[PDB]
């Protein structure tokens, strides 16, 4: 796994976490788990 | 994902590096540190650190006076700092408007003009510009307004010289949205207010097509290696566990709370090493006590 | 000498406008919540409103309940409310009641909208008895506090353009409203600005410059909260002791620089301070000064 | 000193410290 391949994989992964309701889900995870 | 900024520090493509996050988390401290690391790593290149926080702290951080015109940091050959005083800048343009000097937003307007000025100098092959600019930004809320500006302006838009500004706005938008050219480094502390704010900030930046791939978690106690410290570390660790999960696709750079403030080239340099090679509490523990005056 | 607390302000029956400001992350939101709670608890018959002017709002996050563009009571308080100014909504409403997207993201729009909110209260003056502002960090709050002046001039210039480019009634209304605000903001019995800082060079120097700037606008400042203090002279680790030595060095300068001010020294607690209960507990030390010997256990009581 | 007297005195003293070149002096002592 070259650095170029890994850079590209990580980039796609980051973007995907914020797509398709993933954004609101992440926020709920933060607030939901707080006191 | 390596827990450092080594890839960024040694980048040969980046021209614009924003450093942002909630108030008091260490934007100024980190931006100096990142800038020092890059200048040390790339002696053949010239770096400019610019403060877009209207309440400037670069002069206070290094302990010498900067201003609207770039000045080299004492003890460096290739790092400079800039802090624009909107009232001065406007007076110089007038000579070359006190109404405008105190209009809310004037700060972001002049910071933006400086960017446009740099783009133009480069397109025109002026021999003396900087290769890379690092922005020490204001706290979150106003930094978002700044970063919204290319687009907000792009929509908004003698009329020729109006469309000349149009083309510049587009050029900036193109570069700010190019991950080889521009990146935004978040800084946070491991507490709820900062965590939640950081995630919201990142969600906004990504919606702007701004690259974000690195986060600095600052002021960490690492107390497992004093009841107050023990209790505060337990809190930090709880958020740190959330951070590790949330940002597992990011460079997450964990920085220690030092035994004093970090000011002056020597101290900032010493802190900065841990952006390049990750801090190891067991190994590097002694360093948090090695700050000079 | 000058009492090291905010008791006088907390019990004030004159103040209408209380700004809480200073450098990023020093504890503006924490303190402004604390002052407001203390005012509401000390003055049960008055109605208080805490307004956030930081575009990155934290009132909801600090209290752990949802506030927004419309003022709403803090759960567990009879006489304290919070409002987080909402620009999208504010402009959506203007657009409806008479583009609004593109001006909704123009730098400066936050300070503009916050001031407009002040203007609405003035016009209703002719509500809440007292408004506390949890302000944006230093640099942008100074822009807000310059508005009365920036604005009277812009309005004057706007009228000149109109005369040249062939309504006067509304400009005058606007100008008259700005004047009332300037008058009230520069009245020491009606408005004060409480500074918050930490005992470190970057905060101290910024605080001095902020205060000089405020005094030059004829804004009153007589109070400074120094937050997140270690008091490590009162089982403290090497780090805490070195850091406290630093804090004390600046605390000594603070004592001399601000001898004519109420300097209110607040402890770093063993966790973040959130929710009504914990904010109230912390807030007691703005009213009755923290004594590290006697009150030390409170920092573990979150 | 009454409450009102102390208030006016401190107001005046605070003001005096920033009057003339007081402000500039204060900055230098910090730096
Ligand atoms: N890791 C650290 N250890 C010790 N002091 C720190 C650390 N990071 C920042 N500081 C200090 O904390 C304060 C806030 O840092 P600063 O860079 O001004 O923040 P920001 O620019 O985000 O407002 C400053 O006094 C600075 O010297
Ligand atoms: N004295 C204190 N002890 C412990 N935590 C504190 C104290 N003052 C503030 N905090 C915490 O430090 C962080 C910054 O405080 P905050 O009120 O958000 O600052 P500002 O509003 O000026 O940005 C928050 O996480 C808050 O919980
Ligand atoms: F970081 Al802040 F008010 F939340 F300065
Ligand atoms: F308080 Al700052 F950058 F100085 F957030
Ligand atoms: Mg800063
Ligand atoms: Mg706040
Ligand atoms: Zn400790």
């Amino acid at each position: 796994l070259t650095e170029a391949e890994k850079r590209r994989l990580l980039r796609e992964r980051r973007q995907k976490k914020f797509s398709n309701g993933g954004a609101s889900s992440r926020l709920n995870k933060i607030t939901g788990q707080a006191s | 994902v390596e827990p450092n900024l080594h890839s960024l520090i040694t980048s040969t493509t980046h021209k614009w590096i924003f450093v942002g996050g909630k108030g008091g988390v260490g934007k100024t401290t980190s931006s100096c540190s990142i800038a020092i690391q890059m200048a040390l790593s790339q002696p053949n290149k010239q770096f400019l650190l610019i403060s877009t926080d209207p309440a400037h702290n670069l002069s206070d951080a290094f302990g010498e006076k900067f201003g609207k015109d770039a000045r080299k940091v004492t003890g460096m050959n290739n790092l400079s700092c800039m802090e624009i005083d909107p009232s001065a800048a406007l007076k110089d343009m007038n000579d070359m408007a006190d109404l405008t000097g105190s209009i809310p937003g004037i700060d972001e307007a002049l910071s933006f003009m400086e960017v446009m000025k740099h783009i133009k100098r480069q397109e025109q092959g002026e021999g003396e510009t900087f290769d890379t600019v690092i922005f020490d930004t204001a706290p979150t809320g106003h930094t978002l307004r700044f970063l919204q500006l290319p687009n907000t302006l792009s929509k908004l838009l003698i009329s020729g010289k109006l469309n000349e500004l149009k083309a510049n706005v587009e050029t900036i938008r193109q570069q700010f949205t190019d991950p080889d050219l521009t990146t935004f480094v978040c800084v946070c502390i491991s507490e709820f207010l900062s965590l939640y704010e950081t995630e919201r900030l990142i969600q906004e930046l990504i919606s702007y097509d701004m690259d974000v791939n690195s986060i600095i978690v600052n002021q960490l106690l690492f107390a497992e290696n004093c009841k107050r410290c023990q209790a505060r570390w337990k809190m930090q660790k709880k958020y740190l566990d959330q951070i590790d999960e949330l940002y597992e696709d990011f460079h997450v750079v964990k920085m220690p709370l030092c035994a004093g403030e970090i000011r002056g080239l020597n101290n900032l340099t010493k802190f900065s090493q841990f952006l390049n090679k990750e801090y190891n509490p067991i190994t590097d523990g002694k360093v948090i006590y090695e700050l000079e005056d």
